């Protein structure tokens, strides 16, 4: 559970860091 | 309060020849031009202002422009 | 906030026309004088180019004296605005 | 409507009071006061047309000035009747001369 | 500017008892 | 109403002071003061209305 | 230095210039002109809005018409470009006067 709870935890976190708008691949890269 | 020419430019003038069919140019295509239409205009107002003292009166609404210059020898349409 | 990745009055203008604009609402912003309102609305001008591909002709209408304090602003934030310039409207 | 005699859409009675009253033609007496409005509607219809199919075309649906002055210096007709005119709004006819061309 | 009673010579002198 | 006020920014703001300065009134001065004063009371000074 | 021959580069300008609705006049002083010939003998002319661009459209349909001819009568003799006799040629033959 504990192992649970962070992945689940900094991968939110990281998320609300990234998801923002993003775009496909072709033209954000 | 009034305002005189400067020249009639090198670049406008060159764009009136690249619309004339005039690729590169002479000594005489710049000014003269400019010279005709001086010409040409002083004429039509010299009948203008015939016109327009014979009688003394002022003129009409915008129509007056196309009759004028039909008149005159190149007129206008466009509204 | 829902911003695209200066000073806290003009971004929290910027965050007030991003909850507007997304919401396709206006709001008479009546910021006194010195807070940069103008900053604010280019700050949104600018956030509507990443926050989706609408860009499209903007236009915005201003007192004439205020002119520079608006091109001059784009030229120092964000000076990607593209412009063309309107002036002698019947041939300059 | 005071028009459909002869196909005629434009309006009569206005158009009526100034046909009649022409002021060049001592009585119009039998008589084709609305042979102008015939005339009319026949350039309309024309104009319609011409304006659909170039609206229509350039990948567009809008008649810019160019189009018009196109048209206008298109007829020959137009040309005979009147041909010491211009179209604003637009360019002359494009021309580059082979012996000015390189 | 204020336009007061006709009176010169009073900017400070009525002031450094004013303080 | 988005309407913040200029002291949001505490302790980064300069003061502000007002200086009274008076003027007397010359003797053309209120020569013609008391000349169009007359002007007006023949005119019953345009306000009224 | 990608400098190619005039006349080609000339007839790319040729290609841009009479292609669309481009006002080839940068002419606010023909505007001026036209207000030096207007208030040269009257005043109070209080005329309409768009009348300006009327009336230089008609300069511009009387001067181009002008230097197609004047082009005409130039490849009519030795010599390409504009050249001032031609305009004599064309504007005396107008019946100028
Ligand atoms: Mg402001």
């Amino acid at each position: 559970e504990k192992k649970r709870k962070i992945i689940q935890e900094r991968i939110r976190k990281h998320k609300e860091q990234e998801s923002q708008h993003m775009l496909t691949q072709e033209e954000r890269l | 309060l009034r305002d005189n020419i400067q020249g009639i430019t090198k670049p406008a003038i060159r764009r009136l020849a690249r619309r004339g069919g005039v690729k590169r140019i002479s000594g005489l295509i710049y000014e003269e031009v400019r010279a005709v239409l001086k010409s040409f205009l002083e004429s039509v107002i010299r009948d203008s202002v015939t016109y327009t003292e014979h009688a003394k009166r002022k003129t009409v609404t915008s129509l007056d422009v196309v009759y004028a210059l039909k008149r005159q020898g190149r007129t206008l349409y466009g509204f | 906030d829902v911003p695209v990745p200066l000073r806290t009055y003009q971004k929290q203008g910027l965050n007030w026309l991003a909850s507007l604009y997304n919401n396709h609402t206006n709001g008479i912003l009546a910021d006194e004088m010195g807070l940069g309102k103008t900053i604010q609305t280019i700050s949104l001008l600018a956030y509507l180019a990443c926050e989706k591909e609408n860009w499209g002709p903007h236009l915005i209408v201003v007192p004439t004296s205020v002119l520079l304090n608006w091109e001059m602003e784009f030229k120092r934030f964000a000076p990607g605005f593209k412009v063309l310039t309107y002036y002698g409207s019947p041939q300059q | 409507s005071r028009s459909a005699k002869a196909g005629l859409t434009f309006p009569v009675g206005r158009v009526h009071r100034l046909l009649r009253r022409g002021n060049y033609a001592q009585r119009i007496g039998s008589g084709a006061p609305v042979y102008l409005t015939a005339v009319l509607e026949y350039l309309a219809a024309e104009i319609l047309e011409l304006a659909g199919n170039a609206a229509r075309d350039n990948k567009k649906t809008r008649i810019i000035p160019r189009h018009l002055q196109l048209a206008i210096r298109n007829d020959d007709e137009l040309n005979k009747l009147l041909g010491n005119v211009t179209i604003a709004q637009g360019g002359v006819l494009p021309n580059i001369h082979q012996n000015l061309l390189p | 500017f204020v336009s007061e009673h006709t009176i010169e010579s009073n900017i400070l002198k009525k002031a450094n008892q004013k303080r | 109403l988005l309407r913040r006020l200029k002291a949001d920014v505490e302790k980064q703001m300069p003061a502000k002071y007002e200086h009274i300065v008076y003027c007397k009134l010359s003797k053309r001065q209120r020569f013609l003061y008391d000349d169009f004063m007359s002007r007006a009371q023949t005119k019953a000074t345009l306000a009224s209305g | 230095p990608h400098r190619y021959k005039p006349g080609t580069v000339a007839l790319r300008e040729i290609r841009r210039f009479q292609k669309s609705t481009e006002l080839l006049i940068r002419k606010l002083p023909f505007q001026r002109l036209v207000r030096e010939i207007a208030q040269d003998f009257k005043t109070d002319l209080r005329f309409q809005s768009s009348a300006i661009g009327a009336l230089q459209e008609s300069v511009e349909a009387y001067l181009v018409s002008l230097f197609e001819d004047t082009n005409l009568a130039a490849i009519h003799a030795k010599r390409v470009t504009i050249q001032k006799k031609e305009i004599k040629l064309a504007r005396r033959l107008r019946g100028e006067r």
